[PDB]
């Protein structure tokens, strides 16, 4: 199918709140081999965010049930089989987007802003895999998440303003990775503190069209430091 | 004790009027003073006592004894295991006229209700209410004119108005619930959601 | 597969907000041929309500888009193709539940309460088909909705209290059918008025288990009546 045809189907599916349709439309647009516009990148991103986000929520609910309801071993098996069905779905989602990233998105990203975005995204979906993984498989994904986040971090610190919403958003998601996935309040607080401190030192770099985007992520990083050091 | 004083005060004050309720409840949940106080109220003293209570008047010596015997009976009784459905009819005025649906209010006097719907219409056709509660006291064994089979609710007992509607005859039709029952009470688990109601 | 296994998977799916899984679990429980308990009936009902409800919402959104953007012929061909994909999903969901109703639910319904419930349900899903249908198929889906609602109405009026939540819920959904599907404010107001009037005449019939269920449906009945008849 045509590029503008699938993009309109994705814009429609979004309005209809049919994100699995929205993601499949944008998967085909990506799988063609041509670099995505800022509009198409954001459509692919919000589509998979909701596709994966729904499975993450469902996983956090069934996992929370398994703990609080420990009696019938047949009930615990039903809970495990269902958690694992969602895990299978979660794994397949992240694989499909990590596949689109390595094969199409990251190689065709010309400008650094786009390269940071897709590398932060690679860190995100590897982190989503880490939440459900265990043992040796968990170790592989946590290391891949940290690497992809660090790669983007080094590119952003050299080719982007300290108040860039993609740089700040990366700082928030990377610090949360250290806090949730590596259980390091110290490393999480250090990333958030430095990122916030560097952004308030250079508020002059804010754009008059995307300053509210930056101040919002600068509030989420400020609320986390006060929450974590309480 | 404080009960023995009251039981003595009640026969001193109301003589044979008080004494006629002695042993009317051979179940024995309530003391002689409580049984006599609820008796005196249900039989005839509801009129003057509820008037003093609703008007915020000083209770005379005799009114104070009945009110303290009833308050003590409601402290003892407390909440029951099952929810009870009772009925109530009023002529000219009602405590819950001033309460909008979903909101809670109370009567400053005692709320008399009946286990029989037909008995309630015989007390009034201004407003006919269906009450659901657990903290009421059954006085049908103490005083039962009209075979009213009355369940009394304590004074200032907070009730939530679940429905306040009117008849094509002009009768207000209310559904009250003891506000202490909670939000979960009166809902058959999953039913409303299963009913796939045609409303957003 | 076991009955209590699929039921637990459906209770899990409900918590996880995975209603397509929840419906599929309860579809299998129903296809076992054994009469559903009050718990199992409500699980099958809330499962399909959400499965169909999501497609109804998505259909009302894409249809609202088609109107406000009546421009390019390739853009309308995208909107129509997508509306029709959702329509096909709707018709497939409805058919599946109408199939469970005729083949398993309505024949195994012993007590009248559960029979009125399944017949009101048959009226509901035929009404959902009517919202997307056109022409001859519309006429048929509409007549089938009215018949199934009327069947349930006659059984409820004879074997159920005027305050029964299933009887009142039927009155609400049937009146809304007359208002939305047959564009009859008069027939809708008459059904709602009579049902509400008969329920406030017999508030003594309220059940100590479902009295708040009853008072809520009585408020929706009344609120519709004041909405449908009140001028600004
Ligand atoms: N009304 C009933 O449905 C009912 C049912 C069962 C037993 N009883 C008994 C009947 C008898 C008296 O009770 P009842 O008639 O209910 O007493 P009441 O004191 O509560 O009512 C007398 C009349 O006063 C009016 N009134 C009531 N409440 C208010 C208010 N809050 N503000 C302004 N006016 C008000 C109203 O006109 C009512 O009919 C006792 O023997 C009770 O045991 C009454």
């Amino acid at each position: 199918m045509d590029k503008s045809e699938l993009v309109q189907k994705a814009k429609l599916a979004e309005q209809a709140e049919r994100y699995d349709d929205m993601a499949a439309a944008m998967k085909a647009v990506t799988e063609q081999g041509h670099e995505l516009s800022n509009e198409e990148r954001n459509l692919l991103s919000v589509a998979y965010k909701n596709v994966v986000g729904a499975r993450r929520s469902s996983w956090r609910v069934i996992s929370s049930i398994e703990q609080k309801t420990e009696r019938n071993e047949k009930k615990q098996q039903m809970g495990k089989e269902y958690r694992e069905k969602i895990e299978a779905e979660l794994q397949d989602i992240c694989n499909d987007v990590l596949e689109l990233l390595d094969k199409y998105l990251i190689p065709n990203a010309t400008q650094p802003e786009s390269k940071v975005f897709y590398l932060k995204m690679k860190g995100d979906y590897f982190r989503y895999l880490s939440e459900v993984a265990s043992g040796d498989n968990k170790q592989t994904t946590v290391s891949n998440s940290q690497q992809a986040y660090q790669e983007a971090f080094e590119i952003s610190k050299k080719e982007m303003q300290p108040t860039h919403p993609i740089r700040l958003g990366l700082a928030l998601n990377f610090s949360v990775f250290y806090y949730e996935i590596l259980n390091s309040p110290e490393k999480a607080c250090s990333l958030a503190k430095t990122a916030f401190d560097e952004a308030i030192a250079e508020l002059d770099t804010l754009n008059e069209e995307s300053y509210k985007d930056s101040t919002l992520i600068m509030q989420l990083l400020r609320d986390n430091l006060t929450l974590w050091t309480s | 004790g404080a009960d023995k004083a009251l039981a003595d005060g009640l026969v001193k004050r109301f003589g044979a009027d008080a004494e006629k309720y002695l042993g009317r409840q051979p179940g024995g949940i309530h003391s002689d003073a409580e049984v006599m106080a609820l008796g005196l109220y249900t039989g005839i003293h509801y009129a003057d006592l509820n008037r003093a209570l609703r008007q915020g008047q000083e209770l005379d010596a005799g009114q104070k004894l009945i009110d303290q015997g009833m308050s003590a009976a409601f402290e003892k009784s407390g909440q029951a295991e099952q929810v009870v459905k009772t009925f109530r009819g009023t002529r000219g005025g009602d405590a819950f006229n001033a309460v909008e649906e979903g909101k809670v209010g109370h009567d400053d006097g005692y709320l008399s209700t009946s286990l029989n719907p037909g008995v309630a219409r015989s007390f009034g056709q201004g407003t006919i209410s269906t009450v659901f509660g657990r903290s009421g006291i059954d006085v049908s064994g103490i005083s039962n004119y009209k075979n009213a089979k009355a369940i009394l609710y304590n004074k200032e007992t907070d009730m939530r108005v679940l429905l306040s509607a009117s008849d094509e005859q002009g009768v207000t039709r209310r559904v009250l619930e003891e506000a202490a029952l909670g939000e979960l009470s009166g809902h058959s688990q999953g039913l409303l959601d299963a009913l796939d109601l045609a409303s957003k």
